[PDB]
């Protein structure tokens, strides 16, 4: 009966004052809407002759335009209501609008974002259900609050800025708290000194202030201002401006870790305008005791909530039918929530045909009322029972509902893998296994928990037993790999607000809470309602990646979690970034909240930006599995950023396809396949390959117009192309050809991975003052088996050397001592490094076809370690001392954070790859720890 | 907060009243006491006292 | 104002009590035993051992035939034994697998247990068809069930984690009376003799003797300095002996209201576990958690032996109702009888 007064779609313009039956949802307004406007309007024939979905309902909330998208939100859920009620709005008011087709615009920019993503957005050939799409029209908002908060001139710039304390070992080559900037500019070379610890705003004042009478020389309009002016590195980009001590910029800190001039030059601020991003036109899109049937009369019932439900939850398993078959064979099918099997259920062996019927029923143990929000129910073809085929499907939806009807799937064919909830895109080759889940006349509307007082913890307040405590803080300070016994979950469970109050038994308190039943979720929603003790907590990032893993699927333990992350900086986020898109795919649904902070980090930063592209892209490419979820974030995210990283992935993309095609071609099988490689780079150069496209790995190294002359064709097993840029960047202090190595058949998600383990471990080794000189190469991958690889030049393989000669080739390449010696050393330190590095990771075992001695490094990641003759006589016991010392104190460093190095091992074997984790504890293990070390190091010996 | 901690401060009070209203005994005479009476169950207890095996059914006799 | 001056009250009060005590504190029993004989060494030899259950053994109660017995573990079951002849004479296996208590019934008909349940489950040995049936689910408790002692068929008393006692009625199934006071979770209890007093030990290392037929708390003893693990009455029932984790053990008489004496070596670190008297009580016998189970005489305070027969934690012992025997349960899965 609530009065609403309509804008008619046409006209004066005319409007209709109806009384809508608000007592059901918005299906009974549309309908009298329809009726009233059949009747009442002058102008019935216009909308008699157009169907129902000719018009839409948008309302004008705070000036915006918002969708009532879905019918089945409730009078309440419609926020108009609350909103003009709280502003006395009555008669309310919802434009009816008439719906319109797209635009050519629309249609170009939509094909160039499918071109980038590798995988169209719009295609709805393998979903059943609209999952994907209310993904998209729900990340929206986020996105347009996120690009609301940006600063223009500062995210143009991009600085770099860093929070982290000097390491002591830099605080040594610093002295006088000052630094040497070489200021540059055309062609002069002023050089100036500062303090260590002053922002750029006053470096460009005084420098200002000093020549402010010379400034011509340097050949600079004198008729600009400081402001005129921001600093820039010279051979990149990276901006200089802001507000921080200079000394925190990670290139200053690089250039003194290395001992190297600081060279700086002049430049112009991005103009802001650049970074536009195109207006988007697309309008942005209950509890258990209103949604029961009890206390009802049956003629005002419309939901059923999903806990009245006492009754089993029973399935049809109508049959299989199979295009052709590619023996015993028998079903089986799971309830399961989060690599938990509440329940299973099969059936007997059956003839192996091309398609068999049951119509058989399965009833599962667990009430309907019990079920989580969450609960996957496999569906297992075995035959002989060697799995031969699998499929998953959600039971409760994105929605808050239950899933009623026939359903038809596609099974996948045999980890992450076995955990996909999306259906087989091959719709003419795959087992199709159809299925009904019986129907009810009303919707299965499961609430969500409502946390109330709880005061076993209010009046529980003393504390245990010292018998019980000693006994159950025993049990916590296990490892993160720790099997909790049923004793164990039980006493942890009736102490369950003891673990509230001590973050590091997180993930041990919530691996025990049973969620078969419905009181535990209902207790444990209760649990996490006063968390004063957690959100104020430490930040150790190293336990928050436990609650983001394979075992846990809660919709709050994850929001804790990333409510923990939300805090980190941007260096941080930085170095995991490629586990927490690793560990996007275990989010049950699409939608999620680690998502929508990769979405919020990827727009306020451009470093961020790129490399989650790339993560994104190459899954994309590679995870089929869940390509659809991926592609679903990545687009989201290219309709945030501004136009000019539109144009930069445009061009990096047609590059990699272009080199593609090459290398495709040039594997197709002597010095004619060398001059056929030149005429095709030629023509390329000719096809317009261009020469400006930020280096994937390096958002700041541009690469130019290629140096036809240096490249070759390797002699290895995959016989990569050795290609040579040249930077475009005039202002280079140097005239190195960029150099990459491209590679076909090799698969790059390991060493991708392995290489952002050893720079954590870098980070952390670091953070301990000490510095064992790794070498991070950058490696990306961009296609199944192809892979860019940064070049390391000043560098030639250990194998090469052989085919005291390490030694004497050193000492010839440093003619001075005193460089011999620094050499020497920054081969000590780097062999140790990469010795403990690899006796942790497990891979120190194999030939030595893969290492490049620049310092020392590794390369083609496929004993402790290979400590071979020569690296010792290079390092009697003095340097062969400072050694072991070394090698010892990095390792019980490390040991100090085997909590992350065994969370990372494990999420990293089962995102990753292709009795096998537990390497890492015997590995890992002060004196015991010393003194095993010590022995893998004399064996090696 | 003054009704909570003014009825459990009352109950305290209460409580300590009933413990100071007693009437002790000496400590020589509690001691004397329990010495006597072990000194009169000594003989009664053959875990202070071994009795003879043949009394005892674990040690003498396998059936009971 | 109103609280301060009640704080003074109490504070006043506590040293006319702290005055009361030391008035009767003429002579120690260390002085008044100097005269006595010492106790000498009880040499004591592992008669059985009793193996079936499948982990740690929580508790175990003898009954009052001398030679069955409760014990509880870890393992989910609550099974009686046949001391004389190591036969179980049930073998119940439990709805809670965190039992940490057992109480052999005076009348041999009824056994009871519990722990992290917060329940009473009170077990039918003697059914009508003869099974192990549950005849009642004591609820109200608050916390887990730490202890309890069978007053009758129909009556039993409780403690619990919620730092209050209750008494019960089996038939009604309701707290008869409730034990308020204590401020620390209570572990253990004593009945006396006379059912009409017991005692109950807590973690705020102090004891206090109750009226079972009221329901008040008569008199408070402190001294330890760490949670009280075990309590037990003398068995004329004018005295009782108290173990804490603070590695001392100390007897305290209810006329006398204060200590008469402390059990205790430099060599003993870790807390006790467990006591219990002899039938006639000159010997008291202290479970630790160090393997070992050291045998005090009452009087002189000296250890007179130790019986050291089980590889982990000797969590509880007991003592037959004649005296003859002593069993001691252990976390190594196995009770092992004395002589
Ligand atoms: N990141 C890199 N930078 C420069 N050169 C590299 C890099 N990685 C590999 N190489 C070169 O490639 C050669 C090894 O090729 P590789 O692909 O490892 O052969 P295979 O696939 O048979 O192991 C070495 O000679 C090495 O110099």
């Amino acid at each position: 009966l609530i009065p609403i007064e309509f804008v008619l779609p046409t006209s004066t313009p005319e409007t209709a004052l109806l009384h809508v039956a608000g007592h059901g949802n918005v299906e009974q307004m549309k309908a009298q809407v329809w009726l009233r406007a059949l009747e009442t309007s002058v102008s019935a024939d216009f909308y008699h002759r157009l169907g129902p979905d000719h018009f839409l309902l948008l309302y004008q909330k705070k000036g915006q335009w918002y969708e009532i998208y879905d019918k089945y939100q409730v009078v309440q859920t419609l926020d108009c209501l609350r909103y003009w009620k709280v502003l006395h709005r009555s008669p309310g008011q919802i434009h009816v609008v008439q719906r319109h087709a797209p635009s050519e615009e629309t249609l170009a920019f939509q094909r160039q974002l499918n071109a980038l993503i590798g995988y169209d957005v719009t295609d709805v050939s393998n979903v059943h259900d609209d999952e994907l799409e209310f993904t998209r029209r729900r990340l929206v908002t986020p996105r347009m609050a996120e690009v609301a908060g940006r600063d223009p001139k500062l995210y143009a710039m991009h600085p770099w800025v860093t929070s982290k304390p000097l390491p002591e070992y830099l605080l040594k080559k610093i002295t006088n708290n000052c630094v040497f900037i070489v200021i540059h500019r055309s062609t002069t070379s002023q050089t100036i000194k500062v303090s260590a610890d002053d922002t750029p705003g006053t470096i460009l004042q005084s420098f200002f202030t000093k020549m402010a009478k010379k400034k011509s020389l340097m050949d600079i309009p004198e008729s600009q201002n400081e402001r005129d002016f921001v600093l820039r590195v010279c051979g990149r980009d990276e901006y200089l401006v802001g507000e921080t001590p200079i000394k925190n910029f990670q290139w200053v800190r690089q250039c003194l870790k290395n001992g190297e001039e600081i060279h700086l030059v002049l430049d112009t601020p991005p103009d802001p305008a650049l970074d536009e991003v195109r207006k988007e036109e697309w309008p942005l899109v209950g509890y258990h005791e209103q949604l029961t049937i009890h206390g009802k009369d049956h003629e005002s019932v419309f939901t059923v909530s999903l806990w009245d439900c006492d009754r089993k939850f029973r399935v049809k398993i109508r049959g299989i039918d199979i295009p052709v078959l590619p023996l015993t064979v028998f079903v089986e099918a799971n309830i399961q929530y989060g690599q938990q099997v509440l329940c299973q259920r099969r059936t007997s062996p059956k003839p192996f045909t091309e398609e068999v019927l049951w119509n058989v029923w399965l009833e599962f143990s667990i009430k309907i009322k019990d079920l989580p929000k969450g609960a996957l129910l496999n569906l297992q073809i075995y035959c002989g029972a060697q799995l031969l085929y699998y499929v998953n499907l959600l039971l409760i939806d994105h929605r808050f509902l239950l899933r009623h009807g026939e359903y038809v799937l596609h099974m996948w064919q045999l980890n992450a893998d076995k955990l996909t909830s999306a259906t087989n895109p091959d719709k003419e080759n795959s087992m199709s296994i159809s299925i009904l889940l019986d129907n009810y006349c009303h919707p299965i509307a499961l609430p969500k928990h409502r946390p109330t007082p709880d005061p076993e913890g209010d009046r529980v307040r003393a504390e245990m037993p010292n018998q019980l405590r000693k006994q159950l803080e025993a049990i916590i300070a296990t490892d993160p790999l720790n099997p909790l016994t049923a004793e164990d979950k039980e006493l942890l469970w009736h102490f369950r607000y003891e673990s509230l109050k001590d973050p590091k038994a997180y993930p041990k308190l919530f691996s025990s809470v049973k969620w078969g039943q419905q009181e535990i979720v209902a207790k444990t929603y209760q649990l996490l309602a006063k968390r004063e003790v957690w959100d104020q907590s430490a930040l150790d990032v190293g336990l928050t990646m436990q609650l983001l893993d394979c075992n846990f699927s809660d919709e709050n333990v994850r929001a804790i979690a990333v409510q923990k992350l939300e805090s980190l900086e941007d260096d941080d986020v930085l170095h995991y970034l490629l586990q927490l898109v690793q560990a996007v795919k275990f989010e049950p649904y699409h939608d999620s909240a680690l998502a929508r902070f990769l979405l919020k980090r990827g727009l306020r930063n451009k470093r961020i930006g790129h490399f989650l592209f790339w993560f994104l892209r190459s899954e994309i490419a590679q995870s089929r599995h869940y390509q659809q979820r991926f592609a679903v974030i990545l687009e989201a995210y290219l309709r945030g950023c501004g136009t000019a990283m539109l144009h930069d992935f445009t061009q990096q993309v047609q590059v990699i396809d272009m080199l593609q095609k090459v290398t495709i071609d040039i594997k197709s099988l002597s010095s004619q396949v060398i001059s056929q490689l030149k005429q095709k780079l030629e023509n390329l150069q000719n096809l317009n390959l261009p020469q400006s496209f930020r280096v994937p790995y390096d958002p700041g190294l541009k690469a130019g117009a290629l140096v036809i002359e240096k490249c070759k064709v390797m002699a290895s097993k995959k016989k990569p192309l050795w290609l040579e840029f040249k930077c475009a960047d005039p202002t280079a202090l140097s005239n190195e050809t960029i150099g990459i190595i491209f590679k076909h058949g090799d698969d790059l998600r390991q060493d991708m991975l392995i290489l952002q383990i050893l720079r954590i471990m870098e980070s952390i080794w670091e953070t301990e003052s000490l510095d064992l000189c790794l070498l991070p190469y950058g490696c990306i991958s961009t296609g199944d088996k192809i892979g860019m690889i940064e070049i390391v030049k000043d560098a030639t393989t250990i194998a090469k050397i052989q085919q005291e000669v390490l030694s004497h080739w050193l000492k010839e390449k440093c003619p001075i001592e005193e460089k011999f010696q620094a050499a020497v050393e920054r081969f000590v330190y780097s062999c140790a490094g990469y010795c403990v590095a690899t006796f942790v990771l497990g891979i120190g075992d194999r030939h030595n076809d893969n290492i490049m001695i620049s310092n020392l490094f590794h390369i083609d990641f496929g004993v402790p370690f290979v400590l071979t003759p020569d690296f010792l006589f290079v390092m009697t016991s003095l340097h062969f001392q400072k050694f072991q010392d070394v090698c010892v104190k990095a390792y019980l460093a490390l040991r100090h954070h085997t909590n992350l190095l065994i969370i990372l091992f494990s999420m990293m074997l089962m995102t990753g790859m292709p009795e096998d984790i537990e390497y890492i504890r015997d590995a890992l293990t002060e004196e015991d720890a010393k003194k095993y070390f010590l022995d893998q190091i004399e064996v090696c010996r | 907060n003054n009704t909570a901690s003014i009825a459990q401060a009352r109950k305290l009070v209460e409580q300590l009243k009933m413990e100071a209203n007693i009437d002790r005994i000496k400590v020589s005479k509690a001691a004397a006491d329990l010495m006597a009476y072990c000194e009169a169950h000594a003989k009664e207890d053959p875990l202070l006292t071994p009795v003879p095996a043949s009394e005892n059914p674990f040690r003498e006799k396998k059936f009971f | 104002s109103e609280l301060d001056q009640l704080r003074q009250e109490a504070e006043q009060l506590k040293n006319q009590i702290r005055d009361a005590r030391k008035a009767c504190a003429d002579a120690t029993l260390s002085q008044i035993t100097n005269n006595i004989d010492p106790v000498g060494r009880i040499q004591m030899r592992t008669r059985r051992t009793l193996r079936g259950h499948l982990a740690k053994i929580y508790a175990m109660h003898w009954g009052t035939d001398s030679r069955l017995l409760v014990s509880a573990s870890q393992d989910g079951k609550l099974i009686i034994w046949d001391s004389y002849t190591t036969n179980k004479v049930h073998a119940i296996p439990l709805r809670s697998s965190w039992v940490m208590t057992c109480a052999y019934a005076p009348s041999g008909n009824y056994v009871a247990c519990g722990g992290l349940d917060n329940i009473c489950s009170i077990y039918n040995l003697k059914t009508r068809e003869g099974n192990v049936r549950v005849s009642r689910e004591l609820a109200g408790h608050t916390g887990y069930l730490s202890c309890c002692r069978f007053l009758d068929d129909n009556q039993i008393v409780t403690s619990s984690g919620d730092t209050t006692c209750a008494l019960w009625d089996i038939e009604t199934g309701q707290q008869t009376t409730t034990f308020t006071g204590h401020t620390g979770d209570v572990m253990s209890l004593s009945l006396a003799p006379d059912t009409r007093l017991f005692v109950s030990g807590a973690c705020d290392a102090s004891a206090k003797l109750w009226d079972v037929r009221e329901g008040m708390c008569r008199q408070t003893f402190t001294g330890h300095e760490s949670d009280i693990n075990a309590i037990c009455f003398f068995p004329n029932g004018n005295a009782f002996a108290t173990g804490s984790d603070d590695a001392t053990c100390r007897l305290f008489d209810l006329r006398a209201d204060q200590e008469l004496m402390t059990y205790s070596h430099d060599n003993i670190i870790c807390g006790i576990t467990s006591v219990s008297f002899s039938k006639s009580g000159r010997l008291l016998l202290a479970g630790y958690d160090d393997f070992n189970c050291n045998v005090w005489d009452a009087l002189k305070a000296d250890r007179a032996g130790v019986l050291a027969g089980h590889d982990n934690r000797v969590s509880c012992l007991g003592v037959t109702d004649d005296g003859m025997a002593v069993a001691t349960g252990s976390w190594d899965s196995f009770l092992k009888i004395w002589n």
